Parts: structure tokens; sequence; C-alpha cells
């Protein structure tokens, strides 16, 4: 989901593998019967781009795994005290350069 | 069904331990004949050496 | 002062637009890590983004969700889940890295 | 347990196994031919040296 | 029955599918689960009184998954 408040929107990713499929009507496969299931006809639903990384262990897995959440979070709170110290700063008296043209290109795409 | 049990964790067992050994007798055979023409090689180079 | 914050302003902002990238990547990994576990063998599919305006989570996420989950398992079925981890006992951890009791698929907070 | 994970895990714990054992392939044949490597290259030296 | 180090187990029957479902996901369910009820259990020990439980057979032939 998402968690920022802000003039912008939220985002998700999930694990849909090839023997899945989206059931809600039969006769159809995974890409496809899913363009506007989610209300509105409004969203759009893409993949994410990313190759295999070589692995020797299911072991291995769950270390690298372990540690890696350790720290994505630890910068997650990091970041978190970034946007604190930026609005400090108060460029403006409201929160500034986000939701803005990310990289000074438009914001919805600039993560799709 | 024991037969079935026996066979998947023997091979479960015995895939590992084939995996090793090959990563054990393939080296074991190279150093022997690595060994064995170093020694021809070096033999037949002193021979030629001699000649002169 | 009158420097310090002049600069600072902009040198922040671009270390955090910088950083935006792999500190999401990160996550992208990390559902990497899911997928390689939940499916295995094909270390990719359509790990799915999705892109839909806020403030709609409650009904736009439950029907698709449970239906997923529902394909992902065959044995259990039950009416509360999550991923909330309470030291209360055994029960409810809710993870693939903590303990769990119903959590079929793969998801996280995702936003700029 | 269900057939679809069983059918997907048994199968992949071993792909694991044997990409080790292609780790394992890799590192004996590169050991054994630095081996041979240096072991000729340091009988030769002496065999020259005694022969001249 | 079944479907080196190997674990089998037992736990009293309060929590036993505790972590009967929790292999199931964080371990993905890599083993093959296999528990029976047990034939009139006995007293059980801390307060020594009596109790039932089950016991979980589990192979294996990933190592650390042990030491977890």
């Amino acid at each position: 989901m998402a968690t920022a408040l802000y003039t912008a929107n939220d985002f998700i990713l999930i694990s849909l593998p090839q023997n899945a499929q989206p059931v809600t009507a039969p006769g159809s496969k995974t890409d496809s019967w899913f363009n506007e299931t989610l209300i509105g006809g409004r969203a759009f639903v893409s993949d994410f781009k990313i190759p295999e990384f070589k692995i020797g262990s299911l072991d291995t897995l769950i270390v690298e795994s372990e540690e890696l959440s350790k720290v994505d979070n630890q910068i997650g709170a990091s970041i978190g005290k970034i946007i604190e110290i930026l609005q400090g700063l108060n460029e403006t008296s409201t929160n500034a350069y986000r939701t803005l043209p990310i990289n000074n290109m438009p914001v919805p795409e600039y993560l799709e | 069904s024991q037969k079935n049990g026996i066979a998947t964790l023997l091979q479960a067992e015995k895939e590992a331990h084939e995996i090793v050994s090959k990563a054990r007798k393939y080296r074991q055979d190279k150093l022997k004949q690595a060994k064995t023409d170093a020694a021809k090689e070096i033999d037949s180079y002193k021979i030629q050496k001699d000649k002169e | 002062e009158q420097s310090l914050r002049v600069q600072l302003v902009r040198l922040a902002k671009t270390a955090y637009v910088d950083v935006f990238i792999n500190w999401f990547h990160i996550k992208a990994l990390r559902v990497y890590v899911e997928s390689v576990l939940r499916y295995g063998l094909p270390p990719h599919f359509n790990i799915k983004i999705i892109a839909v305006p806020p403030k709609n989570l409650s009904k736009c996420k439950s029907e698709l969700i449970d239906a997923f989950g529902f394909l992902g398992g065959n044995a259990f079925m039950k009416d509360k889940k999550g991923k909330i981890n309470k030291q209360d006992t055994s029960l409810h951890q809710y993870a693939s890295l903590v303990d769990t009791e119903y959590e079929p698929f793969v998801m996280y907070i995702i936003n700029l | 347990l269900t057939p679809n994970q069983v059918n997907d895990e048994l199968n992949k714990m071993q792909a694991f196994i044997r990409k080790e054992a292609e780790e394992k392939a890799k590192e004996i044949q590169l050991k054994a031919d630095q081996e041979y490597e240096i072991e000729k290259t340091n009988i030769v030296r002496n065999e020259t040296n005694n022969i001249d | 029955e079944f479907f080196v180090n190997y674990v089998t187990g037992v736990i009293a029957r309060d929590k036993v599918a505790t972590l009967e479902q929790i292999l199931w996901r964080v371990l993905r369910g890599n083993l093959f689960f296999k528990t029976v009820e047990i034939e009139q259990p006995v007293y059980d020990v801390k307060t020594r009184e009596y109790k039932h439980k089950n016991a979980f057979i589990v192979f294996s032939h990933g190592d650390l998954i042990i030491k977890r």
C-alpha cells in the first residue's frame, strides 16, 4: 500500500506465478481478464522488471532476506527522518518538492 | 509404504554423496595423471637435451 | 545560516531523489526473494504492479487478494488475515520470516 | 502437502544443489589446472637447471 | 512411512497446530509434515499433571533449516 498524505497516489506489488489465474470468470489467463477488474476502469496495472540473481542455497535465501528486510526498514525510517528535517528546513510552509515532477519528471510514471 | 521412503531419502542423500565424490575423485585422478604426464614429459625433455 | 540553508536544501533534495531508486529497488529484490520462495523454479513471473487513485483500498483489494490466496492454498480457510506481530503467544506473527497463520501472497507498503 | 508446492520445491532444492555441484566442479577444475601449471613450471625449471 | 541428520519431535497438544502451520509458510511448508496422535499419553512434568501431544516426523536435505 502507501504511507504518505499528499496530492499523490498509492502503489503495491504482488506475487503472481504463471500457473495462477485471475479467477473471477472461467476461460482466461493472467494478463487478460484483469484490465478494469479493479473498480473504475481508471487504474493501470503493470509488471516489474527484474531478472534472476544467482543463488546457492535456500538457507542463503533466508539470511539475505532477513538482513535485507532489516536494512530496508532501517532506511525507510532514515528517509522519514530526512523528510522530517527537510520540513524543518521549511523550504515551503507546507511540504515542498514532494509529489512535484520527480527528478524534474512528472511523478506518476517516474516509478513505473 | 516404506520402500518409497527408502528410495526417496536414500536418493536425496546419495545425490549429494555422488556430487561430492565426483568433486573429490575427479581432482584425485587429475593429480595422478598430471604427475604421470609431467614425469614423462620432463624425462623425454631431459633425453632430448642429453642428445646435444 | 543563509548559505547553509540555501545550499543544503538543494543538496539534500538531490540526495533524496537519487536514493529513492535504490530505496525501492531493495524491496523489489525482496519481493523477488518472496517469489523464488513461494513458486520457485521460474524465478520470475507477472509480479504485478498497481496504479490506482488513493483512499480506495477497502473496496479495491479484498476480492482479488482473497481469490489469489484461495488459489495459493488448498487446505485452510479462515476469516482473520494480516501481517501484524504481537508478542502474545506462538500465534499472531504473520510472515514467512517470523511465524504466521494464514498469509498466502506477498505485497507491501509502496509509496514515494 | 499440495501438488503444486511440492512439485516446485522438490525439484528446486535439488536444482540449487546441482548449481552448488557446478560451483564445486568449476572450483576443482580451476584448482587442478593451476596445480598442473605450477608443478609443470616448477619441475621444468629444475630439470633445465640440472641439465645445463 | 515417509513422503543423515533428521529431526523428529513432539509438542503438547495445545500449540501443535501452531508450528504445524507456521512451517507451512515460513519454511514454505518445504518439509513433508507427518505427525500422529499419541496412544494413551501420560503425565507432563513441570507442574506434573496429564496432557496430550502429537509426534511430528520431519525429514530434510537443507541443513541450517535444522538450526532454525
